[PDB]
């Protein structure tokens, strides 16, 4: 008895299952569009959250490591401070600031022309900064602290990321970024699971009389396995397009504001790499929503 | 044989017991009419026999091979050997009579032309190779019936069951399904026909009768 | 009839001794709930004047207290306008650098924002920081002022003691001269008294030897000293050794005019062995200088030392009064050896 | 023969459907999580826009200018002053502030009522705002160092007025928020039409039924609607208490980022008002989507 | 009458006719068999009176209101006047039988006293009122056509339709079935039965007889 080879049956599945989707324009029409916009709101946060970070990174990357002297240092004190910092290694670069020089830039900073009164010449501390010689800034870094611990300043203020710090990026930026990627899941492993439990109600009778007359479970259950592939990589190629008409329409709007400030920027649309992350991502939620589901509904369906 | 039983009997859920101590024997070839009344086991039997439902008390042997506990992986295998006719005539309104005949084949993934060829042949020894291309809901009852038999007997079954197959058919039309199953067990095809039409069986003596009771079999 | 006359005039004269007995017996036993009644008010007296003294030492306890929460209180406002003054301008600097966010104040451009924001900590830190201390001081302030006036209601309180003990001291005082005035009058008779002065001189000599029994200083006495020994108290002698007093009563002592108050200094070192009130005598200290030599001071208003304390030569032990009915102050100075009273003229310098 | 009332049936429907999502818990859970989810995102992003508005329109004052007078200045002095000032050219208008104002002012903010009594007497230097005729920032210069010069002041403080970037970024955030807020209500309104296709399609047999019956279709489309409301309502109330529960986290995050400077803000959260639109919304939607695709199957449904 | 036509006809989509100018006249109360063979036109007559399909050539009146060209609103009301029966014994299987039997009056919301005195009258009448809470899978089949009865006539039809009620039960069940109409229809319920059993129509001749071959109605 012919039988046909292992891929001429699933290459005929496959464009069996596409050839299918036909059948019910609008009921497999609305699955793709909710598939599609679900996939393409993370991949938009992802853009904005992409080309901000690389602005951040691009305004400036240099390295300098802050020391704060403590207040009851006397004012002699400061030149050996100083000298000794000098003649220690990795401290070719030093700059020191007096307290009445930090006075006048606190009154710059709150917008007074010329330095405010009443406010005395002990408001703040003596400030000094040590450029980084090395280029270790872990050692660097130790180096530095250890050095302030010896000569007992108050604190030791090394240039990061304060602004990111232990409140916002540690905590807040996870939980949003946690359920994004949640709605992502189960928006796509939802939907995609209701329309194949329809499908397969809608041909109740069909997989009874298949059964019958003795089909495996595995001839019932790849017709369902390939129209939830086409799903997945149909909605990704959606989303794709979506996030790049979204790009289109926010061009001029960043480009209205990059102008303003001094650097110049352009909104950058997904890498070809990433193209393919998505279209991977898709086929896999698509297959496994539909395995799944698939599976789960039709184990409750005798042939008779 | 072709079936054989020893002490089955099943109890449903509910407390109600279909078969009680039931065990006939067929020979390869041979035609039965399994008489009952509006209770007793016909269906029941039917259902165990294509093991769609599992017994409780005794064993079941198809070629010699047990069918007590046949793994849930294996039944697909054995129902490729026997053939399933219903009093509803299960067909796929959806689809074509050409289409609805080759299901089996289709199911084995043969090869296109063989499928013809042998679709072809069985619609041509049941009379409907002219409609082969028309839809199920052109036909009349007793086209749709004889399709449905086509469709059981298309895969070369060694044993073929009917279920009430002449339901919904006046005599006139319950004659000549008579004579087509005829044929076909001529051809050497076992049946086991089931029905409690008891002018039809007290037609035509030649084949033995067994009459279920309650869930008791005479076998008388 | 002739003999029976002798013995109905005895009966007669019996009778009549008998009812002098008994109005001297009567008038014995007046003077002496007179006597015992003086007593009390000599005794009186003395603690009177003693929680006086008591008193106003409290008073004068407290006084130095006193300076002492001034000048805290002093210290603490001090303290305290500094703080104010220093908390002021810091409050001041912050309501001119507020930087609130909301009205667009913040990111100053191009500046130094973790520096900036490093000043701008440290400086609401140093305001916490004075804040709490002021607080503290201020809190600590008013606690002690409030404990301050309390101090001075409680002096209010030791100064209507104080008063009160000043009345009924004058009070006392008055009682014990009409006392003393009763026991003179009614000492008028000449046999009273130089029975009742027997009685007092006995009763010395028996409180004496029960002393004497009690206590054998182990001194070396006072008879290497006769002609060296400093006059007890500084005073013009009233009375001498071998004067008559009242009748045939003879002083036994040096009386020597005294001031109320006046300070009685030990002749010579000894221990103390009789500092109890006496009949006919006020209060008596009687010291003890081994060998049976023993001095006696008596009259005095108030006794500071107690029995069996050690004194020293010069050192205080009784202030000089008018005790035992004397109508002015003076010290009645004894010096007795072998039981035997001698001059105190021979034994003190010249 | 005897009738409910019209609003007993109405209520025993709506009973019943609540009852009905009990039948399967799975699938209905995901799709009410998903709504809920895709009703609170909008939520956040018009909370964050109305926050963004707020602080524009705060910041739209004209780069108004103050000046301080000294702490010990006669009130006298200080009405001639303004007085003066007032009458001198290019000075729009003037308001003075009395140093019992300020005090209140700076008594509004936290941690300083407990100084302000400790304190005999408060004084704080007499604070007066001149608002420049022109904008331009040379003269706000001028005028200034003019002001400083005037003899009458001991210190000047300027505003920042950067008015363009914030009114670049309030619309980019509005592009955004519009872009996003459209896409998850699409969403959630196809979500919620699926699934209502899917419970009619479970209960096929009993449709036809009660077709064969002479039942009338108002009574069939009924259970669908009050599944739907129960949809929209459940979904709504956790977008509600999502939104309250992310407003949460977000002003402690800015708190935190405000409490590095000595100042602090509070954010804005949706009113009473948000609250009732919202459900509103839910509900119509939810309403709107059940009604047109349950009608829309069920019209391809024959009793035989 | 109950139900007059006036040369109806139906003519299908493929070109088929089932029905070619057919006409009967029902007077309340009579019993009619409506005798056929395999083809003819029983199920479309049934389907037609009900409303289901429309006719193409005459007219239809119910109770001297034209059913022709009913608007598509008005067809329940209709149908509450006419109680179907069928061969397949439509239940649901997931329902108790108090609420299969129940249904056709939850349609038009009925307090619930009057459903339960209602339908408890109509299971005891039935005889099933001792299974009124159990489910329909537990019955034999003609308990369950018996509950199907019920449930058809629990409200008041003025007409009932029964489309083969007796196709799966054999004869001994058949005979109670048929008695059980005939109690209804003694009770004041117009029937129209239909089937294509020759031996249970000739059983019993009182009722007028309608022969209905291929399309064309002799009324004899
Ligand atoms: N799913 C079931 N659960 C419980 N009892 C059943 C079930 N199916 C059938 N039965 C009962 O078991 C017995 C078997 O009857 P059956 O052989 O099916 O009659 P028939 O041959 O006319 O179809 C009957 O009494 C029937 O009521
Ligand atoms: N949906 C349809 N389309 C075309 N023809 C049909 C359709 N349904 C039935 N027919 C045909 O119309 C005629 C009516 O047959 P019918 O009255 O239903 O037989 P029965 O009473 O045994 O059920 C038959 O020849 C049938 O094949
Ligand atoms: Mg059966
Ligand atoms: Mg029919």
């Amino acid at each position: 008895a012919k039988t046909d080879s292992f891929l001429a049956i699933h290459f005929k599945q496959a464009k069996a299952s596409f050839a299918a989707l036909w059948r019910r324009p609008l009921g497999n029409i609305l699955t793709l569009a909710v598939i599609s916009m679900a996939l393409a709101l993370p991949a938009s946060l992802y853009l904005l959250s992409k080309n901000i970070a690389s602005v951040a990174e691009r305004v400036a990357e240099p390295s300098q490591l802050s020391v704060y002297l403590h207040i009851d240092t006397p004012e002699p004190r400061i030149i050996v401070l100083k000298d000794d910092l000098e003649r220690r290694d990795e401290i070719a670069k030093v700059k020191y600031i007096s307290p009445q020089q930090g006075l006048d830039d606190l009154s710059q900073y709150a917008g007074f022309e010329q330095a405010i009164s009443l406010l005395d010449n002990a408001t703040l501390p003596a400030v000094l900064v040590v450029t980084p010689k090395v280029d270790s800034r872990e050692q660097i870094q130790t180096l530095a602290k250890a050095l302030q611990a010896e000569e007992g300043v108050t604190d030791v203020r090394m240039d990061e990321d304060w602004f990111a710090r232990l409140d916002a990026i540690r905590h807040l930026a996870t939980i949003v970024v946690i359920s994004l990627s949640s709605l992502m899941l189960m928006s796509v492993f939802l939907i995609v699971g209701n329309t194949l439990r329809f499908n397969v109600q809608a041909n109740k009778e069909e997989i009874q009389t298949m059964k019958l007359i003795g089909a495996t479970d595995a001839y019932i259950l790849r017709p369902y396995l390939y129209s939830g592939m086409w799903f997945g990589l149909l909605g990704a190629v959606a989303a794709w397009l979506l996030t790049a008409l979204m790009t289109i329409l926010l061009n001029g709007a960043v480009e209205a504001l990059a102008q303003l400030y001094d650097s110049r920027f352009r909104l950058i649309g997904l890498g070809w790499d990433e193209s393919l992350l998505l279209l991977m991502l898709g086929v896999f939620l698509g297959c496994v929503a539909a395995k799944v589901s698939a599976k789960r509904h039709l184990k409750e369906i005798e042939p008779v | 044989g072709v079936i054989r039983f020893q002490q089955v009997s099943k109890a449903y859920r509910g407390g109600r017991q279909a078969l009680q101590k039931v065990d006939f024997h067929l020979r390869r070839g041979e035609m039965a009419f399994l008489g009952g009344h509006s209770g007793a086991g016909k269906s029941t039997l039917l259902k165990l026999i294509c093991a769609i439902e599992r017994p409780t008390d005794g064993k079941i042997s198809f070629n010699g091979h047990d069918i007590t506990r046949i793994p849930n992986k294996d039944i697909p295998f054995l129902r490729r050997n026997i053939g399933i006719v219903f009093q509803d005539h299960r067909l796929l309104m959806d689809r074509s009579i050409y289409d609805n005949v080759a299901l089996p084949m289709r199911i084995e993934s043969i090869s296109e032309n063989e499928i013809k060829r042998r679709v072809s042949a069985a619609l041509d020894k049941t009379g409907l190779l002219d409609k082969a291309r028309c839809l199920p809901s052109q036909l009349s009852g007793g086209e749709q019936q004889r399709v449905g038999i086509a469709r059981a007997v298309v895969n070369r079954p060694t044993l073929l069951l009917a279920d009430e197959p002449t339901g919904n058919l006046d005599p006139e039309l319950s004659s000549r399904v008579l004579r087509l199953f005829e044929e076909f067990n001529r051809a050497g095809v076992t049946i086991l026909l089931a029905t409690h039409d008891i002018h039809l069986v007290n037609s035509r003596p030649q084949y033995r009768h067994l009459e279920l009771n309650q869930g008791f079999l005479s076998e008388v | 009839s002739l003999f029976a006359a002798t013995q109905q005039e005895l009966t007669g004269v019996k009778s009549e001794i008998s009812r002098q007995q008994q109005s001297l017996a009567e008038q014995q036993k007046s003077l002496d709930q007179l006597q015992q009644a003086l007593k009390q008010q000599e005794l009186g007296i003395n603690s009177i004047e003693n929680q006086i003294t008591k008193t106003k030492n409290d008073l004068e306890n407290a006084n130095r207290n006193i300076a002492q929460l001034n000048s805290n209180i002093q210290a603490l406002e001090t303290q305290k306008q500094q703080q104010a003054d220093k908390l002021e301008r810091l409050l001041q600097t912050y309501y001119l650098t507020k930087r609130s966010l909301t009205n667009g104040q913040f990111f100053h451009r191009s500046a130094d924002e973790d520096r900036i924001s490093q000043y701008y900590q440290h400086l609401a830190k140093s305001r916490a920081q004075a804040i709490e201390a002021l607080e503290k001081t201020q809190t600590e302030l008013n606690s002690n002022q409030k404990q301050r006036q309390t101090e001075r209601e409680q002096i209010e309180k030791l100064l209507a003691e104080q008063t009160q003990q000043r009345d009924k001291l004058a009070k006392t005082q008055s009682e014990r001269k009409q006392t003393v005035k009763k026991i003179e009058s009614s000492i008028s008779g000449n046999k009273t008294y130089l029975a009742e002065l027997q009685r007092n001189e006995t009763r010395l000599k028996a409180e004496i030897a029960k002393a004497a029994k009690r206590n054998a200083v182990l001194m070396n006495g006072i008879a290497s000293q006769r002609g060296k020994l400093p006059w007890p108290l500084k005073g013009r002698v009233l009375h001498n050794f071998g004067e008559r007093q009242t009748g045939q009563i003879d002083w036994k002592g040096l009386v020597i005019d005294a001031n109320y108050g006046q300070e009685v200094k030990a002749v010579y070192p000894g221990t103390i062995v009789f500092a109890e009130y006496l009949r006919g005598y006020g209060l008596v200290v009687l010291l003890d200088h081994g060998k049976g030599d023993m001095t006696l001071y008596g009259f005095n208003q108030t006794l500071l030392k107690k029995e069996g304390d050690k004194v020293t030569t010069g050192e205080t032990i009784a202030l000089a009064g008018d005790t035992g009915g004397q109508s002015r102050p003076a010290l009645y100075f004894e010096i007795r050896r072998n039981s035997r009273a001698e001059n105190p003229s021979q034994w003190l310098q010249r």
